[PDB]
């Protein structure tokens, strides 16, 4: 089919705040088979950073030759599935008694294992201080680097709150002013508060975390475990984000506690094969002139929001 | 504490105007003393055309009302103090979401719906191959039905299934004008309290904010039609895999409890919605599996 | 806060002259280091109901709409010409809060020429904290002793202030204990204003101590301009050596053709590498507060804490 | 002309709320009938704020059209477990030393009720008639409000009576007629002892066909408070469901009040007083069918309350600082022994 995806990354390859982009290449990268490369030939890989070309502001998006947008990781793997032609290796093309528990697997990914990692990147805050907030400067524009962070950080914490975590100033005014003894004391008092409230939530984390990786790996032993699937390479790319973030080893460290060393290194073994890979089935563009996301070209698609 | 010189019985007079219309939107459950009987806050409720049973019009409500009766053993009602089905409006919650269970008297307990959603993927929590059926159906055939009841059907097809105002046939009554003024009104604040319960207001934040936002521009109504468009692609498949995944071996399970109810509600909607053509003449498997589970709960 | 503008007001109407309160030691070492910098766009419009009453509403986008009702009588009748910065005269205010329904009071009396009396409670009614805290303190002109007990702990308390000998060494301390968890404190501070002819400035510099804790500090305070200011904290620690070196640099401005009052105030910590800005714009009435903070450590700089501060009061 | 302010309502049960408010009275050219334009904007329930036009109008010296336009929200009942809702508008038409004044409106109004309490608070607003009263409803109601006011001073009164008739008609759906008597005297030189008697009784019958549509709780009497029976909780008097208020179709209370001016002689020629009273009442659902037998109900098992205490009586405001000790009730009230503030502009 014959369309442009639009994607996160820079220069090269896809950025980890989007682990439905890193998906998304590898997911092109190994469409080498006939059939594979018939649902994936002259798709033009886009890296435009703007999210103001999609349907829904998420930016795996497949902009398709008449205005026909698929956006997500899922619905454009369902969607480049179902355009198939029709008449083994790195990419396997499910069968039709496969196709319910295959979709299933994947939006199990999509809706459980990936707010998990949206959770690592923005709601950790030594990943979103030391990485996160800091990585939008190379990939968008001069005055648009600091919302954009902001947003995605409050669209994590309204995904995560259920699973996971003017007399009062003058108060302490006329308290700690006429201490001086717990003045210092005072952020002794919240810091305290705080540490133990964040051992706190990672432990409940760590618990829904261990939870749907076990869920997602009995239920995915029951297709073909030595081939390939479209559920795989999203479930493979939350560990690489979540795994290769600053507090990163803090996971892998507890993901051998459960799931062992024999499991997490023929997972991170088969990560390496797929960043590791040369761009020659990636058939790539650069933003024309209309889907930069300039400072000239998002006033425009500001002001056709409300026209 | 000896002030209170003298203190009566409680008081007895109750306003009857209020137990009649209790007892309009009461449905019993037939088939234990005060305190071990619940209450099913549901949104609306629909007479079957087959049985004749009272069915509730939201798929989350009616897969816990055939959950209710599948645990209890209990008989669906008919359009000495049995548990019981209200209808209720969304606004009895602070969460504005109406499956609830309001279970006891004096020691009355509520739960809201996130806490019945916990209570029912609990008792399939153990089998790791059907809480992905569930899920799936929760998330993809969920959108579909919201996205299909909140923008491709009317508003009067709307209000007849998720709000519990009256409804009569035509106007003749200048009480049946302003009953048609709240069904105009309110429509579209009874919607965007829809839009919360699942979450489906962060899976789809931009055509949630479309909503609430008047005069509906051409950019919002094209990108609307795109994402109406993947989530009714994605749903027809969900829908023929489904076909494949009928077989019993004796009870209900509660993922066929999820697939019928809401093979139930589609079928109940008088419009072409597009999710109504398509499981009436396509899933015509799937429409007798939905009548083959419901009547081991009737008599 | 406002129950320290009403303070300040009664104390220049009466002229208790507070310049040589232990509270006061580092002040031009807060207003040119610590201001504060708003986090969202805030408007806020304060009125005047009864004679002696006063009304105020602020909203953000952070915080929806809050209000205050406010009590100020006072004997001092020259009182409100300071509200905008022998015979015994007091003070009596109180304040509600309600959205909160948090209350807050405060009686002053000047209960001889060199003697004056102090209440101040606060009390909030979730978040529960009743406090309630006096202040007896006996002025002279070489000193400013002060005797402070509170409802905190039990807090009991002596702050005194010596001046000696432009040229003035002051010196002073303050002695707190805690009487139900016995936790002491102290201070010594050293402050000593000077003058001198390189642009038209007074001088301050302030050597500060706390034995308990061995935190020296030490702040310079120049006025070089004749509307410019500045102030450089060498701040230290003793047994857990770790220095830090705030800046701070503000700049006036006024305007004509009801007159324009700008204030641009800069403070650049180094131990937590920041750089704080803020406008200040005055009129007749309305006030406009712009400020935002930067962290410098490619693009170095992050713009933390953006916010604008709108303001109207009659 | 312009006049923007802020003030202070005092409302329901002491909660002082915040308005920001604007005005404009409109020049004369747009006109010849003196008209002025207000938007009050207060703070509403969590999601909406309240926002409140008016636009009065002098027809003749003495007719005054009101226009108010309204979207309010704002909590209710005990706990604040209620939240209210209302957009409409309402014409009014109000008609002239003694106040006197007719006052006859109109007013229509969707009103949504959304029960805000937790389901943690178990029992609480989670009765049946608190769940069936939830929701929507569209409402037009006609009413009219006769007060004679022969009192000195409002707030502060030191004689005169006052007299207040409100009447409601939901055409319909509901009646309801409201009476409110006080009596105020005096007995020293400077109106040392001030003794003030209050009376209030209502009535509300449903006139909806054989007892079907009922009236929704925002319609019904509620008595108990500090501005109200003091010595029991807000909503803490009349029939319960499980705890919850449920209101009542007609009612009787009733106060007596001595005030004594503080004798210690510095802190007379004040607003602070010092506070006896007396207050009772019943709540009654009143079984609608004839007034023999509601006056039989309202007369048998009241629920009385005496104390002492310290009040403000300022123009803008009262304040209360009573203690007051219950004398009858009923098993099931809300009883509120010992202090008691209140902060307002009615008591009774």
């Amino acid at each position: 089919v014959k369309g442009s995806v639009h994607l996160w990354g820079k220069d090269g390859k896809a950025s980890l705040i989007s682990v439905d982009s890193i998906a998304l290449v590898w997911f092109i990268k190994l469409c080498t088979s006939e059939e594979a490369k018939s649902m994936v030939a002259g798709l033009q890989i886009v890296f435009s950073n703007n999210t103001d070309l999609s349907s829904d502001g998420k930016l795996p998006v497949l902009i398709l030759d008449n205005g026909t947008k698929v956006s997500g990781y899922v619905n454009i793997v369902q969607f480049l599935h179902k355009n198939i032609c029709t008449s083994e290796e790195d990419l396997a093309i499910v069968r039709k008694k496969d196709r319910l528990l295959e979709y299933s697997l994947l939006n199990y990914v999509d809706v459980e294992i990936s707010r998990l990692t949206d959770y690592q990147l923005f709601l950790n805050t030594k990943n979103y201080n030391e990485y996160t907030k800091k990585l939008f400067s190379k990939l968008l524009y001069f005055p648009m680097w600091y919302n954009t962070p902001l947003q995605l950080r409050s669209q994590a914490r309204e995904n995560c709150e259920e699973i996971i975590g003017e007399s009062k100033a003058m108060e302490s005014a006329s308290q700690l002013a006429q201490s001086k003894t717990f003045k210092i004391a005072h952020k002794n008092k919240i810091k305290g508060k705080q540490e133990l409230q964040q051992v706190k939530y990672n432990l409940q984390f760590d618990n829904r975390l261990q939870s749907c990786v076990s869920n997602w790996l009995a239920a995915r032993k029951k297709l073909d475990d030595s081939v390939i699937l479209s559920s795989d390479l999203l479930f493979l790319a939350n560990l690489y984000v979540q795994l290769g973030l600053p507090d990163g080893n803090r996971i892998r460290s507890k993901l051998e506690q459960t799931f062992g060393s024999e499991l997490l290194n023929s997972m991170s073994n088969k990560i390496d094969d797929f960043v590791h890979r040369p761009s020659n089935n990636l058939e790539q563009r650069d933003p024309q002139f209309r889907e930069q996301g300039n400072v000239v070209m998002s006033l425009y698609n500001l002001a056709c929001k409300y026209i | 504490d000896t002030f209170p010189l003298q203190t009566y019985a409680a008081q007895t007079d109750k306003d009857e105007a209020v137990a009649l219309e209790i007892q309009r939107r009461s449905y019993t459950f037939t088939e234990l003393t005060v305190e071990g009987t619940y209450k099913l806050g549901v949104y609306n409720v629909f007479l079957e055309a087959n049985t004749g049973a009272a069915l509730a019009t939201d798929p989350w409500c009616l897969f816990v009302q055939l959950a209710l009766c599948q645990k209890n053993g209990l008989v669906l009602p008919t359009h000495t103090c049995n548990h019981e089905m209200l209808v209720l409006s969304r606004l009895s919650n602070p969460d504005e979401a109406l499956p609830i269970l309001v279970e006891g008297y004096k020691k009355r307990i509520i739960r809201s719906t996130v806490a019945i959603s916990e209570i029912m993927r609990s008792r399939i929590l153990d089998d790791a191959e059907q809480l992905m059926y569930y899920t799936l159906l929760d998330t993809v055939l969920y959108d579909c039905w919201i996205t299909q009841i909140i923008f491709c059907a009317s508003d009067a097809q709307f209000m007849e299934l998720y709000s519990c105002q009256k409804l009569s046939g035509s106007i003749v009554t200048p009480l049946d004008v302003e009953n048609s003024l709240l069904q105009k009104l309110s429509a579209k604040s009874l919607k965007i309290s829809l839009t919360k319960r699942n979450k489906f207001q962060f899976r789809h934040r931009e055509i949630v904010k479309s909503m609430q936002g008047v005069y509906h521009n051409h950019h919002n109504s094209v990108n609307q039609e795109q994402v109406l468009n993947v989530l009714f692609e994605n749903s027809k498949q969900v829908l023929l895999g489904l076909k494949d995944m009928l077989k019993s071996d004796g009870q209900p399970t509660y993922l066929h409890l999820k697939i019928a109810s809401y093979i139930l509600c589609i079928t109940n909607v008088k419009e072409p919605i597009k999710l109504k053509t398509f499981v009436e003449n396509e899933c015509k498997e799937l429409v007798q599996f939905a009548q083959d589970t419901l009547k081991n709960f009737v008599q | 806060p406002y129950m320290d503008q009403v303070l300040r007001a009664f104390y220049q109407s009466t002229h208790w002259s507070t310049q040589n309160s232990y509270e006061d030691i580092t002040a031009t070492s807060r207003t040119l280091l610590d201001f504060r910098i708003p986090s969202a766009i805030h408007l806020q419009i304060s009125n005047k109901s009864t004679p002696n009453t006063f009304n105020s509403l602020d909203f953000s986008t952070r915080s929806r709409i809050n209000g205050s009702l406010s009590y100020l009588y006072s004997d001092a009748q020259q009182l409100e010409k300071f509200m905008r910065n022998f015979v015994k005269k007091s003070l009596y205010y109180g304040r509600m809060y309600y959205p909160s329904s948090d209350l807050e009071a405060m009686i002053i009396k000047r209960l001889s020429p060199q003697t004056q009396f102090m209440l101040k409670g606060v009390s909030s009614f979730k978040e529960s904290l009743n406090v309630l805290t006096c202040y007896f303190q006996r002025d002279s002109h070489r000193n400013l002793q002060e005797w402070i007990f509170s409802t905190s702990d039990l807090l009991c308390g002596y702050r005194v202030l010596h001046n000696f000998l432009n040229s003035s060494l002051s010196l002073g301390a303050e002695f707190w204990l805690g009487l139900v968890s016995l936790s002491p404190g102290c201070s010594t501070t050293l402050r000593y204003y000077t003058h001198s002819t390189n642009t038209g400035r007074p001088l301050t510099l302030t050597l500060s101590w706390n034995p308990l804790f061995g935190h020296i500090s030490s702040t310079y305070s120049a006025k070089t301009g004749t509307n410019s200011t500045f102030c450089a904290k060498y701040d230290f620690n003793l047994y857990s050596i770790e220095s830090n070196l705030s800046f701070g640099c503000e700049f006036w401005q006024k305007k004509h053709h009801s007159i324009f009052t700008s204030v641009w105030k800069l403070s650049t910590s180094l131990r937590d590498k920041t750089l704080k800005l803020l406008w200040e714009g005055k009129w007749r009435g309305f006030l406009i507060s712009a400020g935002t903070e930067l962290v410098f450590t490619n693009i170095p700089v992050f713009p933390a804490k953006f916010g604008i501060q709108f303001q109207y009061s009659t | 002309t312009f006049t923007a302010k802020t003030g202070t309502n005092f409302g329901n049960d002491n909660d002082a709320e915040a308005y920001l408010q604007f005005e404009k009275l409109i020049d004369k050219k747009y006109l010849k009938l003196p008209t002025r334009v207000n938007l009050e904007i207060l703070r509403g329930t969590k999601i909406h704020s309240s926002f409140l036009f008016n636009s009065y109008s002098s027809l003749s010296p003495q007719s005054i059209l009101n226009l108010k336009v309204f979207s309010q929200f704002y909590n209710w009942n005990t706990n604040k477990g209620l939240d209210i809702g209302q957009r409409g508008a309402r014409l009014s038409l109000r008609y002239e030393s003694p106040t006197l004044f007719h006052e006859w409106f109109l007013e229509t109004c969707w009103r949504s009720t959304k029960i805000c309490s937790q389901g943690t608070s178990a029992p609480y607003m989670y009765s049946g008639t608190m769940l069936s009263q939830a929701g929507d409803q569209l409402r037009t109601i006609l009413g009219h409000t006769f007060v004679l006011d022969k009192r000195d001073h409002i707030m502060c009164p030191t004689k005169g009576s006052m007299l207040k008739w409100s009447n409601e008609l939901s055409p319909g759906k509901h009646l309801k007629t409201q009476l409110e008597l006080n009596s105020v005297k005096s007995w020293m030189n400077d109106d040392f002892i001030t003794f003030s008697t209050t009376i209030k009784t209502g009535y509300l019958k449903n006139l909806s066909s054989q007892q079907s549509l009922p009236v929704h709780i925002c319609d019904k009497f509620q008595s108990g408070g500090p501005s109200d029976i003091r010595g029991f909780q807000t909503f803490g008097l009349g029939p319960r469901d499980l705890y919850d208020a449920v209101g009542g179709d007609a009612f009787v209370s009733y106060g007596l009040s001595v005030f004594s001016r503080l004798p210690w002689k510095k802190v007379e020629k004040s607003n602070f007083r010092l506070h006896w009273f007396f207050n009772g009442g019943k709540l009654v659902n009143h079984d609608n069918t004839s007034l023999g037998n509601c006056i039989g109900q309202l007369s048998k098992e009241h629920s009385t309350s005496t104390g002492i205490g310290l009040v403000l009586r300022h123009p803008m405001a009262r304040f209360e600082l009573n203690f007051t000790l219950p004398i009858t009730a009923h098993e099931n009230d809300l009883i509120r022994k010992g202090f008691q503030f209140g902060l307002g502009l009615a008591f009774l």
